[PDB]
RNA sequence: CAGUCAAGCGUUCAUAGCGACAUUGCUUUUUGAUUCUUCGAUGUCGGCUCUUCCUAUCAUACCGAAGCAGAAUUCGGUAAGCGUUGGAUUGUUCACCCACUAAUAGGGAACGUGAGCUGGGUUUAGACCGUCGUGAGACAGGUUAGUUUUACCCUACUGAUGAAUGUUACCGCAAUAGUAAUUGAACUUAGUACGAGAGGAACAGUUCAUUCGGAUAAUUGGUUUUUGCGGCUGUCUGAUCAGGCAUUGCCGCGAAGCUACCAUCCGCUGGAUUAUGGCUGAACGCCUCUAAGUCAGAAUCCAUGCUAGAACGCGGUGAUUUC
RNA sequence: CUAAUUAGUGACGCGCAUGAAUGGAUUAACGAGAUUCCCACUGUCCCUAUCUACUAUCUAGCGAAACCACAGCCAAGGGAA
RNA sequence: GUACUGAUAACCGCAGCAGGUCUCCAAGGUGAACAGCCUCUAGUUGAUAGAAUAAUGUAGAUAAGGGAAGUCGGCAAAAUA
């Protein structure tokens, strides 16, 4: 029982919820919602996106 | 699955049904792979034999080598980009759809694959786990 | 002329039946079969749907690849507060089968009790069972009487329990009455069992433990009138077809002139009564008990109520029942919760099952936090706060 | 389609499997024959859809024979419980090939099924070609374009109420009616039995899967009038804040609800039998599964279980009105 | 050409019964003409699901028609089959 | 002769019928535009309503993975712009 982490926002993933996707390079992305995802494949920057944690980490939150 | 696949196979979400073309990802010559049936699959009416990762399917090759082309030969399915459900819970999918070309015994034509490859086909078919590099 | 292409019906003609229930307490038509070496123990038991929950366990069945590894699994939570008992039945057999002959009250019924048997309880002077209180009143003669005519006669005997509602976080003040049979012990132990057991309650961690394998009896939830394509799964007709699509094309031959009863056709679906077996208790849970969700793995002091409660239902305070799998019912339903009936041991049965994480994040959404400790742990301070 | 007889085939050997010359039947899914019904009209072919029935059984269950060593196969018995597919070409029924499969059995129900669809075909009117005709025109020749109407009535079916048998409420019984599960793979048995070798099983056990069904919505996915939040265009409110209209303006995310083999869960064990193999045992001093008796046995039947509860089937229990 | 093509195209031609202003053969451009294939795209399909408006539904008012021997539960029998 | 309508109510369609019926004038923005979309003047706010939100319709949509396997035929929709 490992929680997660997400790879977009920094959420965490708790068993049996939200999906993991594999790149073409095999780069494993696990994502907690459909509204994480969403963003990934609109290859959205989570630096900018202001919930994220790594905005919360480069802005200094 | 059936011959050469020892082991069994869980049951994974159907996701490239007949008249699928998925890419190839072995050496083989191949550039696709046009899936045609699939084996072990079942009967009801108007309901299309769906194909899904780890199994081998018969499939022509409509792009590739001529040496390849216009012949049916079973292929056996490594990513399938169809969300499906593993056991401890997780819901993962591939970039792409993308098999391999092999005998009805389960040895690769080819000698690599390009791409990751999901557990549920190197388990089920060692000729591909031989072959495979990265594994999910 | 003939088919031209088989396919396996769309239905199932033993379940044909889709009309609407007669309540929404499902009957038991059968209860487990009867070993009178055993305790007596009742064999269902009452209870409500909260909702649904997932699990994370180890798996013990050697063979399969999943051995030895975390699955996670649905599992059902209902809400079993003590059922109390405040009757007892008995039924003699005939040559036309089971017949109640008498029926033995409690002195004293609560209000739970008395508002089931009132359509306008506001409006009443409350009179039930006033004159019956009478038989307690000179020394316990004739409910002696009646308890021997029981222990006479009555093949099997049953019990009259009823639900605490009160302590279930519905607005439903009317309790729901039933009939529990038990088992074990003699006609007569059955009903000494149930003469001591008169306005005194039962709990569920007398009826039921870890690891057992139960029945589930409810009424589906229902949808209203529906059309043939969801009631009854049939194909829908292609996008050329005049006068609708969402049809069964061909009613019937020309011969006979009549509509089968075997066809498809539109009318009610949901509320059908429904009894479904072997679903494995996977926790039974304590109402006086914090740390209900906690697990020997897991050792986080939680309850199984999830962030915000349970939707639709509420926050469960009272003993509950974790069961693995889909229960018929909806949430806040009543629900009998039934042994099994024959002995089930094909090896999915008595595996010894042991949780090792229980999810109670929020299911109002995409909830990401077990606790509201460990929300504030990831967060920080807001501006609500401090 | 099924028999009867047996000249021969089957190295030997009529009847394991076949079987000529003859001969006896059955079926109405063929085509004829007939013209009884309908010409003050029973809507044509084929396909889709959907239900049920037949057995002359393709598969699955249990068996019996073999020219049955194993494997594979062939012949037959009970059996319609259960399934019997996806495609290329053709309007096709029919056909033919490709592949999967446990198997890709044959049929009926006004050649089931057009107030169910579709209208590719045939079979009005337009038109082209070929052949025929002096011509108008013909073709059981080819091609192309060609309006598919009505249920609100009775019954049937599916659901839904409901008067009356003191009133009203609660808990029940169960007559009857229905019914459901299905099929495969892998591992092990086991490179074992068997076999000169080549090859090569099965019962038991385990793990899963196919087809179906009943639910369910924790998760994942879909849906978005939560017009919930944000963004954007054009315009209008003098600006700003905040909004209106663009028939839901559009875009991203989106709870809840509904929902998907696109998600998860679950889907019972007792008896009586068929075919068959037997026991004792006569008729027929022997022998025989049969005559009396009887043992075991099929996916069969009946019950357990599941669904509904006779609105004219029944029980128990509570309260039972005063101006 | 396709895994598979009674379709399509290219050839072949003793052509039932092609053929020269009954006009023959070919043709760029044009066509709501007929047909075949490929890319793209998609709920046409696998396999269905969900949402919106107006209906249908219930109510107040208004209020027809088709059709109608009598009418309306079957199984079989016979009977204009 | 001179009023008035000139039409989703003054005309013709059995009618106060979504049909038909000749013409003049012609603001601002966006925009190539007498297109669509929004506004000013002028003119309407007429069309049986109320309540619920079953099935099946009619009109409008959206769909994971596959992409014509559906079908006589990519019909309808999507895609493109």
């Amino acid at each position: 029982m490992k929680v997660e982490i997400d790879s977009f926002s920094g959420a965490k993933i708790y068993p049996g919820r939200g999906t993991l996707f594999v790149r073409g390079d095999s780069k494993i992305f696990r994502f907690q919602n459909s509204k994480s995802a969403s963003l990934f494949k609109q290859r959205k920057n989570p630096r900018r996106i202001a919930w994220t944690v790594l905005f919360r980490k480069h802005h200094k939150k | 699955s059936g011959n050469g696949a020892q082991g069994t196979k869980f049951r994974i979400s159907l996701g490239l049904p007949v008249g699928a073309i998925m890419n190839c990802a072995d050496n083989s010559g191949a550039r696709n792979l046009y899936i045609i049936a699939v084996k072990g699959s079942g009967s009801r009416l108007n309901r299309l034999p769906a194909a899904s990762l780890g199994d081998m399917v018969m499939a022509t090759v409509k792009k590739g080598k001529p040496e390849l082309r216009k012949k049916v030969m079973p292929a056996i399915v490594v990513r399938q980009a169809k969300s499906w459900r593993r056991r401890d819970g997780v819901f993962l999918y591939f970039e792409d759809n993308a098999g391999v070309i092999a005998n009805p015994k389960g040895e690769m034509k080819g000698s690599a694959i390009t791409g990751p490859v999901g557990k549920e086909c190197a388990d089920l078919w060692p000729r591909v786990a031989s072959n495979s590099g990265v594994v999910v | 002329s003939h088919r031209k292409y088989e396919a396996p019906r769309h239905g199932h003609l033993g379940f044909l039946p889709r009309k609407r229930a007669a309540s929404i307490r499902a009957r038991v038509k059968a209860f487990p079969k009867d070993d009178r070496s055993k305790p007596v123990a009742l064999t269902s038991f009452l209870g409500y749907k909260a909702g649904m929950t997932t699990i994370v366990r180890d798996l013990d069945r050697p063979g399969s690849k999943f051995h030895k590894r975390e699955v996670v699994e649905a599992v059902t939570v209902v809400d079993t507060p003590p059922v109390v008992v405040v009757g007892v039945v008995g039924y003699v057999e005939t040559p036309r089968g089971l017949r109640s002959l008498t029926t033995v009250w409690a002195e004293h019924l609560s209000d739970e009790v008395k508002r089931r048997f009132y359509k306008n309880w506001y409006k009443s002077k409350k009179k039930a069972f006033t004159k019956y209180s009478a038989k307690y009143a000179q020394d316990g003669a004739g409910i002696e009487r009646e308890l021997a005519r029981i222990k006479k006669y009555a093949s099997v005997v049953r019990v009259l329990v009823h639900t605490q509602i009160r302590k279930t976080p519905l607005a439903q003040k009317k309790a729901h009455l039933a009939e529990i049979q038990l088992n074990g012990g003699s006609i007569s132990e059955k009903v000494d069992w149930a003469r001591e057991h008169f306005e005194k309650t039962v709990a569920v961690d007398s009826v039921f433990e870890q690891n057992e394998m139960i029945d589930a009896i409810a009424v589906t939830k229902g949808h209203g009138f529906e059309g043939v394509t969801h009631r009854w799964g049939t194909k829908k007709l292609p996008r050329k077809t005049h006068r609708g699509l969402r049809k069964v094309a061909c009613i019937g031959a020309w011969h006979p002139a009549h509509v089968m009863w075997s066809v498809a056709r539109a009318g009610q679906r949901g509320y059908h009564s429904r009894t479904s077996i072997n679903h494995k208790i996977y926790r039974v849970g304590k109402g006086d008990d914090e740390a209900n969700g906690a697990t020997s793995f897991d050792r986080t002091k939680k309850t199984i109520t999830p962030m915000g409660g349970f939707v639709h239902y509420g926050e469960i305070k009272n003993d509950f029942i974790m069961v693995k799998g889909c229960i018929p019912g909806n949430r806040k339903r009543i629900v009998t919760l039934r042994k099994s009936l024959y002995t089930n041991t094909s090896r999915k049965a008595l595996e010894e099952v042991s949780l090792k994480w229980i999810d109670t994040a929020s299911k109002f959404g995409k909830g990401r936090f077990q606790t509201p400790a460990e929300k504030h742990a990831f967060m920080g301070t807001l501006k609500k706060d401090l």
